[PDB]
RNA sequence: CCCCCGUGCCCAUAGCACUGUGGAACCACCCCACCCCAUGCCGAACUGGGUCGUGAAACACAGCAGCGCCAAUGAUACUCGGACCGCAGGGUCCCGGAAAAGUCGGUCAGCGCGGGGG
RNA sequence: GGGCGGUCGCCUCCCAAAAUGUAACGGAGGCGCCCAAAGGUCACCUCAAGACGGUUGGAAAUCGUCUGUAGAGCGCAAAG
RNA sequence: AUGUCCUGUAGAGCACUCACAAGGCUAAGGGCACGUAAUGUGUUCUAAACCUUAUGAAACUCCGAAGGGGCACGCGUUUAGUCCGGGAGUGAGGCUGCGAGAGCUAACUUCCGUAGCCGAGAGGGAAACAACCCAGACCAUCAGCUAAGGUCCCUAAAUGA
């Protein structure tokens, strides 16, 4: 949970455990790095989720989030990802999930858990933080009811993106 | 290149003392056998041309 | 329709001037207020000075564009006074194209 | 001001071969100097790691 | 001839593209971009078509022909600082 | 069950890809373009639904690409014919992740069934 | 230093929407209509003559993010090249060139250029 | 490979290995024209397409309208 | 070294091309339904498809280069830039790298180009063995070192740390 490092080349970011990093800050480029022990504590419970601090070498502290998810395609070993530090006046993204949880009232005429695959949400975020507080999966499966994407429990304020209609949960058992 | 009144047309100008064919065709849509026309020929201005042979 | 439909000639004009650069330009205004003129020499070039009323004033369309073609044919054309000329032609032709520049040569110019 | 060369010969494509025509030298055993053209400082950087400072 | 089904056997076609002046090079009235075989006049290839672009080039002698209306022929007044004579 | 015309074509080659996305529940990435012979993958759902249950619909994230023109073997010295075969050929993209629990993957067990490659399920 | 018919540079750091305003010199409508011009029909934006009236959306000006639009050396993706893990892909380091989104900002500019004014 | 079949000229590329840049019993569309005018000049007009409801009008053919990286069409593959 | 212009692969990405997943909505849509002047009333589901979520690619788009060519500035090695002619060869190759084509990405099978190699020269390594790591010679010396290969032996070289 500190910091140091510097290496400008993909060297320490190809060699046992490590990763490259990113930074941007208001005057505050270069590529750090890091360890991986307890580096996974990102989407478990801590996914914007408040935003400790973190001690770099030398000047200044930032408390920030942790800029969606990514983890690693195919294997395990999470290649670098991305992270984002609230110092900035204007990019993209935001990580605000949608989950399945419960028993799937499915037997009620046929359907099974939850499924839901992607990885992308109608969600737009002015600043940049993401709160952590929404649901939306449940609400009795069945017809005359639903629940998807298209205004919800959403954040705080509004939504902005293109054109506010994605999937996501949905039902259809 | 083909014969045999269906498909292409074999028809090809005539200019009193301006010597020459015109040699291109077209097709039998219009009238036959008359085939009035204009036209410049050797140089000069324009001459006959009025079709017959 | 004008600011829709004024659009034909304007970098279709000038291909003569920068084709050749023989022949001048020509600004040719509608708002039947004033008439003016204002050339200037070559495509490669936008600037010169040019007048105002002080003269015969009682506006109109018709006869009021002849008057400049001879009235103010030279009083501008300082630089070589007159050396091929070519008539802009933004619009039709009502008149006011005719009776200018048929009136052009009246006083200078050689088209 | 005193000036030597690498160690290395086959093993290395025509491109970098444009450094002989450039400055004629054969073999390595004994390497020497050189002009006065900054316009060279870039006619040798693609195996540095063979060379010396200048001795 | 004669052909039929489940076997075949046609030929095939191509052309000669030859592009020729290459870029800066002189001038004269070459020829290059032969996207079609008509061709015509150019002048002086400033390298047009749609978008924003036109082959940074400047180097006057004569005409110049080229391409189609795919990309852009030129005809500028302009060698490339000269402009009084040669 | 692909296309349904369109003409044939298609050439080879081997890499990984683009298809990952972070899932929602429990994961299962390829690695690879491994060996699926299509009726193998024509053999992936149906041994992946034994007796799951009765019901019961989640998602994959992969379609069959495919043809390959095999020919007999008479005498081979000649050109080509037709397709035949059919395969998918993937990188690391996800193709199952269940909703329930206890199961946790069952149908992600037998799934490395019809694989002679290797094919971890992971998680997300 | 004023408002302002206009020619470029240009080519969305001038697409649209919100407030209001100037009319007398800038600019709109209009008026009269048979005749130059004669509009697929008529003459309405293409017509010959102009002093009411008004400037209402269209003509102008600055404030003006609701999304566009320019938006970075910085990590990635891509790459002339060096030995290698290693199965073709794929991959480590050394190691140059060096996307894009995302980070702020700004967006309704600006300079010569022909004028009707206190 | 014999060879029935299938092949024998030109044109579109895919694959051709970002200048040129080949092959093939690897693959797909055709032809050896048109036109006195889709030729030259000058002029005005943005095309499919949805919506507004109204005709012989159980969609659709009629018209007014905004939208229209204009998605028409420009003589018959194809690229530009 | 440097000036200057482009090709637009690799990829991103998507909005004209073909198709892709989920949600809102779409049925000008269709039929299960006691109707029944369009059916005004009502319903249920893809489906075209707009936005959103946010998919693929040799033959996709306002993006974007390695590299390469064009000439120019200048010299480091040498005739490199520079045609006319007496006469060749024999047209039917192989392999590793670079990627595809017919292809259970299989074949010192077959097509292609690009460096090398053997058709025109030997070795160490490789058990000896055309392209693989190192290296291409004027004839003679039981003179020296480098790279590969090795430091236990049959035939060199520390079972040195």
């Amino acid at each position: 949970m500190e910091l140091t490092a510097k290496p400008r080349t993909p060297k320490q970011k190809l060699d046992e455990s490590m990763i490259a990093a990113v930074a941007y800050n208001k005057e505050n480029n270069v590529s750090f790095a890091l360890d991986r022990k307890a580096f996974d504590r990102a989407f478990r419970q801590q996914s914007t989720t408040g935003l400790f601090d973190i001690t770099v070498e030398g000047g200044e502290t930032f408390p920030a989030l942790v800029k969606a998810v990514q983890m690693d395609k195919r294997k395990r070993a999470p290649i670098h990802v991305d992270f984002y530090m609230v110092t900035y006046g204007e990019p993209v993204e935001v990580s605000v999930p949608v989950h399945t949880t419960g028993r799937s009232q499915g037997e009620v005429q046929g359907g099974l858990v939850d499924i839901v695959v992607h990885n992308l949400q109608i969600v737009a975020p002015g600043p940049r933080r993401i709160p952590q507080e929404l649901v939306v999966d449940v609400t009795k499966m069945n017809i005359g009811d639903h629940i998807t994407a298209g205004d919800i429990k959403l954040p705080e304020g509004c939504t902005l993106a293109a054109d506010p209609e994605l999937t996501v949960v949905s039902v259809l058992p | 290149a083909k014969d045999g009144p269906r498909i292409i047309v074999k028809m090809e100008s005539s200019a009193g003392t301006g010597f020459y064919y015109t040699t291109t065709k077209n097709r039998r849509n219009t009238q036959a056998k008359l085939e009035l026309k204009k036209y410049d020929p050797v140089a000069k201005k324009h001459v006959v041309f009025r079709e017959k042979k | 329709a004008t600011t829709i439909r004024r659009k034909l000639r304007t970098r279709r004009k000038v291909r003569t001037t920068t084709a050749a650069s023989g022949r001048l330009r020509l600004s040719v205004y509608r708002s039947s207020k004033h008439i003016y003129a204002q050339i200037i020499d070559d495509s490669r070039g936008q600037t010169l000075a040019a007048a105002s009323s002080a003269a015969l004033k009682s506006g109109n369309k018709t006869d009021t564009a002849a008057a400049v073609g001879k009235a103010l044919a030279a009083a501008a054309a300082e630089k070589g006074i007159k050396q091929v000329v070519f008539d802009r032609g933004s619009y039709k032709y009502h008149g006011r194209v005719k009776a200018l520049a048929d009136a052009a040569r009246e006083g200078g110019l050689d088209f | 001001m005193k000036i030597k060369l690498v160690r290395s010969v086959i093993g290395r494509p025509g491109n970098q071969v444009k450094t002989v025509q450039a400055l004629g030298l054969r073999k390595i055993g004994d390497s020497r100097e050189v002009s006065d053209t900054p316009a060279v400082r870039g006619m040798v950087k693609t195996v540095k790691h063979l060379l010396e400072v200048q001795e | 001839a004669h052909k039929k089904g489940v076997g075949s056997s046609k030929n095939g076609r191509d052309s000669n593209p030859k592009y020729l002046g290459v870029k800066k090079f002189g001038g004269e009235v070459v020829k290059a971009g032969n996207i079609l075989v008509r061709q015509r006049g150019t002048k002086f290839k400033a390298g047009q078509g749609v978008g924003m672009g036109r082959d940074h080039t400047l180097f006057a002698l004569s005409d110049g022909k080229v391409v189609f209306i795919n990309k852009g022929k030129g005809a500028r007044f302009i060698s490339i600082e000269a402009a009084q004579t040669e | 069950t692909k296309f349904r015309k369109q003409f044939r074509g298609r050439m080879t080659g081997d890499a990984k890809g683009g298809d990952y996305v972070a899932f929602g529940d429990y994961g299962l990435i390829a690695m690879e373009p491994a060996w699926i012979k299509s009726n193998q993958i024509e053999a992936c759902r149906i041994v992946m639904s034994r007796h799951f249950r009765r019901g019961g619909k989640i998602y994959i994230r992969i379609f069959p690409d495919k043809p390959v023109t095999k020919k007999p073997a008479e005498t081979r010295m000649g050109k080509g014919k037709g397709a035949v075969e059919y395969w998918v050929s993937v990188v690391k993209p996800g193709r199952v992740m269940f909703e329930v629990a206890g199961v946790t993957e069952e149908q992600a067990k037998e799934a490395f069934r019809l694989a002679g490659h290797k094919l971890p399920i992971q998680t997300k």
